[PDB]
């Protein structure tokens, strides 16, 4: 899965 | 003589994948006469040969700064890798080495809390909600807040604190209109550090 | 030559009537050739003579550590006198003057909110507990906990951070076993500064 911080890529698996 | 001076890259720089982390050596003290500088990088003691050069920079009291900035990865940060800026100039007995690295340790995951206004600030115009970030190591972090999809910029935040156990703590503590707070509205706290799945975790707050 | 550093009262000494507060004037680098430090103390420009110097001390880098104290008034301090060491060494073309007081501005007064710990914690073994200390002015100020009468020593507290009002704040944290929490025991927060009543408050917390 992967994170988004104010709809900007942080980090995936 | 010129001075050296070397600083890592952002934090959030390192963690998000969708930036870009870049280490950089400041020169200061440049004289007039012999401006020209040579820099030499290394990572874990091995050359490297992608770094460039800033535009130089005159100063207000008659020397020129020089800077030079290495792209780094991601990964070889947050994996410690040691980079060394090696700076050479003709009013230098000797070059100039410095050497930077993230904080050695083993790194730990934050526990990230947030907590509504006592009962007690109820009465005050303004209240405050906490964000607390407990354990994590290395102090390397980043806290920041939002409410529907939108940042709230009226938050201030501690710096980190070493604790006993000899990881750190910090807290945030956002302040809204006490109505915005009775009105239902959802605020977020947004935790970015090395050691979260996918470098981020957030945690929301509502009146119950 | 030798470094000056003028340093103030420790916070709980200002405001404990019982504590004797003071300002210590610092001289470092001071040479072997010439030990003689000169003090000069002066509260408002008017010249003071009740200081008292520390025993020297030698540090092992070529030079002497030499050390003034000036005992003060709490009121003296808190109603911002302000207070001058000169420093005259044959090592100085000049004396060297220092300056302190009290920070400047409408003192105000804090408030100490104590916050339980999440429900999310409650499966750890143990628990935190949070003191939020906000809208005080200026940033001098103690923090401290109990339980039963009784000293709780496991806490860290933040230094104070300028807020956007132009306060301070800070928070404080006592971690303890949960089971202490679960079992209903009373844990409490101390707070003295200058502009509480009595310049003391505590706020208690408990399951
Ligand atoms: C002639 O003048 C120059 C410049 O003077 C400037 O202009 C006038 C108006 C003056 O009033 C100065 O105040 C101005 O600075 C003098 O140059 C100065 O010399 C100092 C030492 O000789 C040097 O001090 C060292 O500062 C370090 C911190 O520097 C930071 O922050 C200051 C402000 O606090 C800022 O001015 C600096 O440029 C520097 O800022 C950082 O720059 C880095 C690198 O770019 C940034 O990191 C990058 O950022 C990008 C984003 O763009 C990206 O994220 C990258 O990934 C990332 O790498 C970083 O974000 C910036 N941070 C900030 C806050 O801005 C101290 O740490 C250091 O202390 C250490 O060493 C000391 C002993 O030397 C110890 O006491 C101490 O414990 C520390 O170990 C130094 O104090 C000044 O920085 C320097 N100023 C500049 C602008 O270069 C020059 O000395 C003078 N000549 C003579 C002969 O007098
Ligand atoms: C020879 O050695 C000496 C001594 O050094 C020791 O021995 C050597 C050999 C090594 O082993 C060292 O590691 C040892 O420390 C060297 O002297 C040093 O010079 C430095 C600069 O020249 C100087 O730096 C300045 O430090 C200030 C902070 O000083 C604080 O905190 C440090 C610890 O962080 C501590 O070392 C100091 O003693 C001092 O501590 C405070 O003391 C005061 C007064 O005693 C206490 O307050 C009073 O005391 C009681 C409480 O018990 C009571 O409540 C009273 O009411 C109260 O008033 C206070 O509580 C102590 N605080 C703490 C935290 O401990 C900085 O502020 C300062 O920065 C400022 O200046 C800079 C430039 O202008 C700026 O960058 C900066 O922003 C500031 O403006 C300096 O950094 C060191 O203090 C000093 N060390 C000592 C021990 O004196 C000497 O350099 C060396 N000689 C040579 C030739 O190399």
């Amino acid at each position: 899965d992967c994170a988004w911080h104010l709809g900007e890529l942080v980090w995936c698996t | 003589g010129p001075s050296v001076f070397l600083f890592p890259p952002k934090p959030k720089d390192t963690l998000m994948i969708s930036r870009t982390p870049e280490v950089t050596c400041v020169v200061v003290d440049v004289s007039h006469e012999d401006p020209e500088v040579k820099f030499n990088w290394y990572v874990d003691g091995v050359e490297v040969h992608n770094a460039k050069t800033k535009p130089r920079e005159e100063q207000y009291n008659s020397t020129y700064r020089v800077v030079s900035v290495l792209t780094v990865l991601h990964q070889d940060w947050l994996n410690g890798k040691e980079y060394k800026c090696k700076v050479s100039n003709k009013a230098l007995p000797a070059p100039i080495e410095k050497t930077i690295s993230k904080a050695k340790g083993q790194p730990r995951e934050p526990q990230v809390y947030t907590l509504p206004p006592s009962r007690e600030e109820m009465t005050k115009n303004q209240v405050s909600l906490t964000c607390l970030v407990k354990g994590f190591y290395p102090s390397d972090i980043a806290v920041e807040w939002e409410s529907n999809g939108q940042p709230e910029n009226n938050y201030k935040t501690t710096p980190p604190v070493l604790m006993s156990d000899g990881s750190f703590f910090l807290a945030s503590k956002l302040t809204v209109d006490k109505s915005r707070w009775q009105q239902g509205n959802v605020f977020s706290c947004s935790v970015m550090h090395e050691a979260l799945h996918n470098h981020y975790t957030q945690k929301s707050l509502s009146l119950s």
